[PDB]
RNA sequence: AGCGCCGUGGCGCAGUGGAAGCGCGCAGGGCUCAUAACCCUGAUGUCCUCGGAUCGAAACCGAGCGGCGCUACCA
């Protein structure tokens, strides 16, 4: 089946960080975004079953300017960029996740 | 004829990963509500 | 004749303004650490002080609320379990509501005492005797 | 106040008269391509305090402590 430190990425112009609250089905998920929203995130292609995610993982999420209650993932962090951005406080301190 | 109730992006089927720009539109003639695709790449921002 | 009632009421109000100019506002913000499998609470000593509460009784009450196990490390509580800071904050809120400050009147200077084997509470500002143990 | 119970290894039971126990937990390993299941190895103790017969007690007993249930408010 298998034979068949990268630079962290920052939010910008309609894009931010989110905290997965519950894992939905069919490739959906819900993310509490650090804007005051409990948005729903869809998993994009080239990433759907390319990177595996889990509840409790900081997520880089692109938004939909034409649809404010829906959003889609662009990138997932391996718990190191999360602690980093927490130290620089990019995401509000009211959301603390560690492991 | 109809009126755009709002604008949405609906996700494609299984073998194709992409989001297609569509519009939730209310029909004038009978009152029923439906959804409509918008072709021609740069035209959701034309909808208003 | 209720005239000699208002004067001693005035005397009491002057007593109150003399003794207690400030008339809790001294709860340390419970900044916790949820390290996945682990949880570390450093503020446990500070909340022990600012509430005038001995550490062992507070930590055993925390363990009695939630059936989770760990140790005490260092001036901190290291519990290996899963809890958001909101829920442990809530548990501390309950303990604050019903132990550090009495429901009937605003006070906090009361502390643990042992009046014929349980923990019987008494106050200092007042002189209360209430049987709060469980 | 007296009597019935007890004194953890993180737990519950225990043999309590040779001196550290069993399962549940936790760390680690094994099997498997891999996971779970299964299989092996473990470090944890003043087995609560003080004295006593005893080669020797954690165990057998008693001059104190703590926590449990009743007698029940025992001027
Ligand atoms: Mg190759
Ligand atoms: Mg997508």
């Amino acid at each position: 089946k298998g034979r068949r430190k990268r630079e962290l990425i920052y939010k910008e112009e309609g894009q931010e960080y989110a905290q997965i609250t519950k894992m939905l089905g069919n490739g959906r998920v819900e993310a509490s975004c650090f804007d005051g929203n409990k948005r729903m995130a869809h998993i994009r292609g080239k990433l759907r079953k390319k990177v595996w995610m889990g509840q409790g993982d900081i997520i880089l999420v692109s938004l939909r300017d034409f649809q404010d209650d829906q959003c889609d993932v662009v990138h997932k962090y391996n718990l190191d960029e999360a602690r980093t951005l927490k130290n620089q406080g990019e995401l509000p301190e009211n959301a603390k996740i560690n492991e | 004829k109809g009126i755009v109730l709002e604008k949405i992006g609906i996700e494609s089927k299984q073998p194709n990963s992409a989001i297609r720009k569509c519009v939730r539109v209310q029909l004038i003639k009978n009152g029923k509500k439906v959804t409509a695709f918008v072709p021609n790449d740069g035209c959701l921002n034309f909808v208003d | 004749v209720g005239l000699p009632y208002s004067e001693l009421l005035s005397r009491f109000f002057n007593i109150l303004r003399t003794n207690n100019p400030e008339l809790k506002f001294r709860i340390p913000p419970p900044v916790c650490l949820r390290d996945g499998k682990k949880t570390i609470f450093s503020n446990i000593q500070d909340i022990a002080e600012k509430l005038h509460r001995s550490p062992e009784h507070l930590i055993q009450y925390l363990f009695a609320e939630l059936g989770t196990s760990g140790s005490v490390d260092g001036k901190r509580l290291v519990i290996k379990g899963k809890f958001q800071s909101k829920q442990m904050e809530n548990v501390l809120r309950r303990y604050i509501l019903e132990y550090v400050t009495c429901k009937t009147c605003k006070s906090i200077n009361t502390e643990l005492k042992r009046e014929n084997r349980l923990f019987f509470m008494v106050c200092k500002s007042c002189g209360s005797t209430r049987s709060v143990s469980s």
